[PDB]
């Protein structure tokens, strides 16, 4: 039983950096690829990017400039840092886990099908308090 | 990249097979057999119904099935029930090794 | 022979020779003194026994006994892998038991501190029941067996037994047993004890999963010459009765005539491991399949061998249907679901009905012009001629043998918790500290035990083209190696391991 | 032929355990935390001497075909003619045949000797010697679940009146 | 008694010498109960499993002998617009027996394609294919695939022959008698055999209910979520004495009359057998087994009973098996399992753990002209071809 | 899918002749087998031949002696639900090999 | 021996015996006629060979060769699993080759349609190079080996070889080889060909991964 | 992943080769060497690792 939990501030003022952490419990980070997905309320999913314990990352081309994803193997948690946010960045942020690959035979990049998911956290980007 | 294109909603009567489709460009969908389908109940995280175009994980019934023709992949739900109403998303691996999702599709069970 | 000469060596290893395996296990044990050398009556009312179904009467004895009746006693995880990946079947042949390097200690409190030293004249009594005259408690899946990991030292269990009762009181037909009435051997610190046993002929425990399902045995390309009744009416209207017939063929496989039917069922309730989709009421006992004997209700556990769940439903398990093991370091009462490990019997679904499903239907009446056809669900089905079934699987943690109760008759004596049923199983080995004087010297003994079982193998002959499923270890990097001790030195078994990986045709 | 058994078991089928020791097996103790809404849980506990009913057992009692229970005290018995309608029977080629004596079953529960199976005894001998391995002729073999429980459905059971042979049965 | 037969066979070439996945979806889909997954092979096989193969219009088989000879390989072309059937002498035919029972055994399902009952007929050899584990139409990881090429086989040109002898394992003599007496007419020491009730259907349509109950009213057993009709089922008497117009819905074998249609044919085109011979020791298929007490009587409680719709084995039962028919099967293979009870197959005949082996045959593919420049792909271009020859099978029977 | 043997080139010297694409280097590998259609008459009859070939190799094995306690990594097929069984033919009858399979799973001490 | 008597049976299977494995594979092959029976010079400039690194000079011959160098020739996937999961090392010992049930066909276009029929007098030439005098092309991981699946019929590859060159031109040290100069065996539709080989002693391939 | 790789045609111009009699041969597969560091699945060493085609793979590009 692997459980993911997102945590972080629920409110972010525009043009400030957004930060979230997912803490995996029951299972270690291991060789898995950790992903961030966001769903704007009433709209479709969108993939932010992933991180790997080797420090490898891959980002969404539209967000590639202002986004960063970090991993901490010691604390068993990985993070999301999204800079220069606007109101278009209000969404529910999920952390997910790329499905385990049963074969070590070939060298390939990960193909994304998610095995586990966090519950998600709502993050509102607004000027008001 | 450009998102995958889906019908906004599809409905059917319980017991009747239903087919949802997602259209993608040659590079993103047409190009590789890596298309996933997720159902999301309201307020829940998406669940993986189908991966690698036609494969399905342990824990998913026969009733869910998927197929691919050209630039369009389709999800088929046979003998659908009440619990089968949710939002279904098409996911695809792209040429530059990025993930792209469909717009989402809402399935309504008439009754 | 002497106090300064060791009476036996340390043998642990496995020899894989052809069709046979020889597994030797040697453990270090410690035996205390139980009940201060006093046979004592025990019953439920001593603890209050508020339930009639819980009523028992029996005795607790000073003697200890050795129990090697679990598999991880004799097999390392690696050796268990070699067994299950390469073999269709196995079964024990010979047993060889040795007890040596006995040491006795005397416990004294001098001033405020405790003192222990060698008592070189003390003896230990040990005997085997080879006529099977004592109550046989080994086949009850009890705790206290030799440890899975050889570097652990374990505490011999205290022997005991039960007999007839009415409520908590005994009856005129009840029995009592003095183990001292059995001739036993007495051992000083230079003596050693050994004997050899011969397993009676038993069937190989099948360790494979069928690659065909009982209802798919047909040729998919050819019709059957047999006919079935396709239509009882021509269409909608009045007085439409008809009889139509069709060939049973590939287009409709449900109705074909078949030579064999799945094994018996006794239905279990179905529990989901996702709690929110479980009824919000306490149904652990009220909703459970049971059998009544002499006015007492016993839970049906694990029960007949039946598949755990339908294909595609992995979150469902029979309420009392399967064997549940605890994870290392799990509390005795009311632990969480994650702590326990629930085994599943999905491999035997090809021939056995699903434990949570009705066996089928039967017609409940005679149809007529005034009466529609009526059916009802078969919740339990005894044996019918032409049934086939698979037994329950054996696990690294599970029992090996049981003793077939001595009765006028039995059917398919194979035990329900898995393993090899035997009328003369490996005999019980009883042991105690000889009392040294109702005031005695506080005393305990320790020593070694080695056990050697010879297993016969059934090799895998299959012509299957594509590669098998095999038991393997995932290559993911983790904090601790599976089936190995952690930083604090605790050995643990991460999951239950079944025997069924290779396949056969049905 | 086998030697006829002329002895009574000192043990009962369900009591074969060692009373001093726990099993390593677990069972399902609690399905809810407490009273309220959304209390579902799964709790497990070791089967041990404290609760002996729920232990896993290697063998099970023999088959049963239930007989109607009749008291020697006329007052206790129903005031009606149940001699033929009441009696268990098996049908062959349209002809009903009373089941006599029937399969071997304990004549009566322990503690009630005034009751005897209607057609189940040789006439009145009592079979109570075999109540260790065999079910009572007047009792149900046990229960089985009749449905799938769910969030909307409570667990339901039903009484097994007759039971055929199962693997792992012993009987006298 | 020694029976001998001989026939002439014609073996086509299936799927251009190719193994092909077949499934529920391959055949058009739509039913979970009917879902299947498997393969079809280029191979054909011989099936003599019906009695009328060995017989002209207590006993049990003992020995078997099989011969295959007079091999003739025809090659077919289209020259202009006409087809030309020429002998090909150099070509071969491959045959092997599976005597280790390593392949799926399809001979026990009462299939068509048997040797014909009339010794002068020429029959087509049916195709070999098998089913494996499925989930819906899809296959699971445990499913297996067999390449029959991976067995050693004997290759036969036109002068070559093939023979082997088989030995039946000891089985009980089939009973071919009806007891003069009945169980209850002999307090009783024995009780009749087990029952699983079938719905009752009358050959007079006006008697039967005016509703569609072919599947709904049918006795079924569920396995892994798939319902299967109980057919023919346990051995039971077809009807009570005096009613011959009723028959158990799925409870009896049904054969077709000569030239009978495949679908939705009326009752006069098919022969519905009756088992009434066994009604002495066995319960009637459409009747309950008996009645049992459902409660404890008391001053306040009348005695209540209920009907036994199905009954498993009880100590002291006796029963008769299902009868064999000149059109019926001979043997079946006992599935390889931990345990079974009274393995005699339900459609009748002799159950065996090592039944007569399967015999597999195909025309060795002969390629057409390859190109003159090297290419790595496999050859899909072959000479249209089929073969024919003679099949003789001998069985020594023992009588009581 | 890989090669089995290679022929060690015939030279004055070599070091660790084991071939670089893998397999067993040999100075006298299995010999070449050459074949042709005998010409039947620069104008000939257009002609081709067909037949069978059988080959039998005897392989010697080195058994695994290890004392490792915990279970090995093994090559296994996952329990999956897919349209096609791995290492088998599809509906059109085409055989395929899903992934390259290496030889190295069991372990040894260094 | 005869036109109507088969010259050999079909053997495919593996026998696992103790420390040894015996893997037998039998395939159906088809051999065309290459280069219209003509040894032909080939070089890069024929295709233009624009790169100097690509420059070659050699010959293409009418012959064909049987290639079974790849592993899936001899092992099914299942048998490959049994090998790699249970064994630390392996190596070949003996080789046994058989060629039988030869059939020759003649191709004719009659009117507008093509015709093929048995030629019972035709022969096939087959020989092994056991002195290793010919250029050895097997060890270059080339295509044309027996198909992994036994139910496929395959096309024998056309033999060829290269020799020294400077650019696309040959040199005085270059060589030429006429395979007809080798004594070979000739086979009619009743003949069959076989020989046995002995692998030289080689080290076990190490099918294991270090744990340290 | 293609985005990490440099945006230039370095397929031949960046490859390890050996020269013989004035001709450059690519070094393939070359000496036996591990394909990548631990935890670096994406990277492959150019000509260093054997590459097989899947069933039905096109001959060129």
């Amino acid at each position: 039983q692997v459980q993911l939990q997102e945590s972080g501030p629920g409110l972010v003022k525009p043009s400030e950096t957004l930060s979230l952490t997912c803490t995996v419990s029951g299972g270690s980070i291991s060789n898995y690829y950790w992903n961030w997905i966001r769903q704007p309320p009433g709209k479709g999913l969108e993939w932010i990017g992933y991180v790997h314990y080797s420090g490898s990352t891959n980002y969404n081309p539209s967000l590639k400039s202002r986004v960063s994803v970090s991993v901490d193997t010691s604390k068993n948690q990985f993070s999301l840092n999204l800079g220069s946010v606007t109101a278009a960045d209000t969404a529910v942020y999920y952390c997910a886990r790329q499905s385990r690959s049963y074969y070590n035979e070939v060298i390939t990049d990960p193909k994304y099908n998610f095995d586990y998911w966090g519950q998600g956290t709502l993050v509102t980007v607004s000027s008001a308090s | 990249q450009s998102a995958l294109t889906q019908p906004a909603s599809v409905s059917g009567s319980p017991g009747q097979s239903i087919t949802i489709s997602c259209t993608g460009t040659s590079s993103d969908v047409g190009g590789y057999d890596y298309v996933s389908w997720y159902q999301q109940h309201p307020g829940k995280a998406p669940k993986l119904m189908i991966y690698d175009v036609s494969n399905r994980p342990s824990g998913v019934s026969n009733r869910f099935s998927g197929s691919k023709s050209g630039n369009t992949a389709s999800l088929t739900i046979s003998g659908l029930q009440a619990e089968d109403e949710a939002d279904y998303y098409c996911s695809s691996y792209t040429s530059i090794s990025t993930l792209v999702f469909g717009g989402g599709t809402k399935l309504t069970v008439l009754g | 022979d002497g106090v300064g000469s060791s009476s036996g060596n340390w043998h642990c290893d496995s020899q894989w020779l052809g069709d046979r395996v020889i597994t030797t296990s040697t453990r270090t044990w410690a035996l205390p003194t139980y009940n201060n050398h006093l046979y004592k009556q025990i019953s439920n009312s001593t603890s209050g026994g508020s339930s009639n179904d819980n009523a028992y009467f029996g005795y607790s004895t000073p003697w200890g006994y050795f129990d090697f009746n679990r598999f991880h006693c004799h097999f390392s995880p690696r050796d268990w892998q070699r067994l299950i990946n390469n073999n269709w079947g196995f079964r024990p042949k010979r047993l060889n038991f040795k007890l040596f390097n006995i040491q006795v200690k005397e416990v004294t409190d001098n001033n405020g501190v405790k003192t222990i030293a060698n008592n070189l004249t003390s003896t230990v009594q040990v005997f085997t029941d080879s006529d099977y005259q004592l109550p046989y408690v080994l086949g009850s899946a009890h705790e206290g067996c030799l440890p899975p990991f050889p570097a652990d030292v374990f505490m011999i269990p205290q022997y005991g037994y039960l007999t007839l009762n009415d409520g908590s009181q005994a009856v005129g037909r009840s029995s009592f047993y003095c183990l001292e009435y059995f001739p036993s051997q007495m051992l000083r610190t230079g003596n050693n004890f050994q004997f050899s046993y011969e397993f009676e002929n038993v069937p190989f425990h099948s360790s494979y999963a069928h690659s065909q399902s009982l209802d798919r045995l047909m040729n998919p390309l050819i019709d059957q010459y047999l006919y079935y009744l396709s239509k009882t009416i021509n269409g909608s209207g009045q007085n439409q009765q008809t009889l139509k017939f069709s060939v049973a063929g590939p287009s409709n496989m449900a109705v074909q005539g078949r030579n064999y039917i799945p094994g018996p069922s006794y239905r279990q309730q179905r529990v989901s491991t996702t709690v929110t989709q479980n009824n919000n009421s306490e149904f652990a006992w009220p909703g459970a399949s049971s059998w009544a004997l002499n006015g007492r209700n016993s839970l049906m556990n694990p029960g007949p061998a039946m598949a755990s769940h339908k294909e595609g439903e992995d979150r469902f398990f029979p309420l009392s249907g399967s064997l549940i093991f605890g994870k290392q370091g799990t509390g005795r009462d009311n632990v969480d679901a994650d702590k326990v490990m629930i085994t599943n019997e999905e491999e035997i679904k090809t021939t056995n009905p699903v434990a949570t499903e009705s066996y089928g239907q039967v017609a409940t009446n005679h149809q007529s012009a005034q009466a529609q056809a009526q059916t009802g669900w078969v919740q339990n089905q005894g044996i019918l001629p032409g049934m086939v079934w698979q037994d329950r699987d054996v696990y690294l943690q599970g029992p090996i043998w049981a003793k077939i109760p001595h009765t006028d008759g039995n059917f398919h004596p194979s035990p329900l918790m898995g393993g090899f049923g035997m009328k003369h199983p490996p005999p019980q080995i009883l042991i105690k500290n000889t009392p040294v004087p109702n005031s005695f010297i506080t005393q305990y003994s320790t020593g070694q035990v080695s056990v050697e079982i010879e297993w016969e193998l059934q090799k895998e002959n299959s012509k299957r083209w594509n590669p098998e499923i095999q038991y393997t270890s995932n290559y993911y990097k983790s904090n601790n190696v599976e089936f190995a001790v952690n930083t604090e030195g605790v050995y643990s078994e991460p999951r239950p391991i079944g025997t069924r990986y290779l396949t056969r045709n049905l």
